[PDB]
């Protein structure tokens, strides 16, 4: 089966991913955790960044990475903020 | 009703003087202003430039943050802040805030609390470029 | 190390922007400015004007105070201050200070301290004129 | 005998005294305290201002008011400072 989601990357995570967004295919009911883990395995540098990131899902801060994804979801990847 | 003259996210040059001018209020006896500019060095390396990027939500978050700091304040007539994004040269201003209060204590306090709120809670990121050719994402080294 | 760009006592108008510009330093990452302005009200009374007088020593004392605050500082690249005297209209700047520091804390702290040092220890006095015809000497009410 | 000293007045103390300065004649060896007491008795308002003033003697802050005066001394009368 499977579902497709869009990852949008920012700042250091965009740099390490090599792109501003990626369509990712997962099993139905795949968790935010399974998604991030899959990205992490693929690139060592990106993983190091990814592990200090916060995440949004259709705009909302993901508070529990055990939450399941739906087709069409958008996952924002936010490195730690560095303003000023 | 403490007021917000500005809470702007922009790729244009920003100015302390302009924000001082904005928060002027006939009942304010103190203004305090902040400018955060790009330093020439970081961690012992010479800086070539900084690049600032922002989440799509940053303009809205910025406005909410300035609004919030304003409402929770006491003794403060008016506030105004801008955060610049895009390509900044060494020496250029990334962040400017100004606060007009009835007396100096609220101006200093609220201006420091506003700069601190924005730096902590605004989704923008700075990419530093060094003269030695290297570069670095602050907060994700 | 820490530099004093201004410590001026004057009957001419004074400007925050000019002091910001004075203290800009390549190594600074923060600038914090203060402006003391004459409010429109004081103790409920509407204000008409203020007249500041100075002891004939105040110019030297100002210079010594800014030098002192600068010398005792740390984290601070440059400081600058001006105190205006003579006749001031409602809304005009009486005192202006700016501090350039590498990081924020020093700048906020050193500017607050510089302002406090001057208010406490500079022999100048203000005569407050009110719209109801009265006038008051501050600190000798 | 007698000695003459100049009093210079500032701010609120100059207002209350009615002049920027005053040559005062005192007994030889009069203290700074005898001087101020003399000025105080003479005007009620000036006295109220005088009781929060600091004093300079030939430019140096007067620490102790039991100090004797010398002929030709100048005493500066400094109300409390009100800068900013």
């Amino acid at each position: 089966a499977g579902i497709q989601v869009t990852v949008r990357y920012f700042a250091a995570a965009r740099a390490a991913a090599g792109a501003g967004s990626e369509k990712v295919t997962l099993r139905s009911g795949a968790t935010v955790a399974e998604l991030i883990d899959g990205l992490s395995v693929r690139d060592v540098r990106l993983a190091t960044v990814l592990s200090r990131c916060s995440y949004l899902r259709d705009g909302i801060v993901v508070r529990d990475d055990a939450v399941a994804l739906s087709a069409g979801d958008t996952i924002d990847v936010l490195p730690p903020f560095a303003g000023g | 009703m403490t007021q917000v003259l500005r809470a702007a996210l922009t790729d244009q040059p920003i100015f302390l003087a302009e924000h001082e001018e904005l928060v002027s209020h006939r009942s304010a006896g103190a203004i305090v202003g902040f400018v955060g500019m790009i330093r020439d060095r970081d961690g012992g390396r010479g800086v070539l430039r900084l690049e600032y990027s922002a989440h799509p939500s940053a303009a809205q978050v910025l406005a909410d943050l300035v609004a919030e700091v304003a409402e929770e304040s006491s003794g403060v007539r008016a506030v105004a802040a801008s955060h610049r994004i895009g390509v900044l040269q060494v020496g250029e201003a990334a962040l400017v805030a100004a606060v007009a209060a009835d007396h100096r204590r609220a101006a200093f306090g609220t201006c420091a609390h506003l700069v601190e709120t924005i730096k902590a809670r605004l989704p923008v990121w700075k990419h530093q470029f060094f003269e030695d050719g290297t570069d670095e994402w602050v907060g994700s080294v």
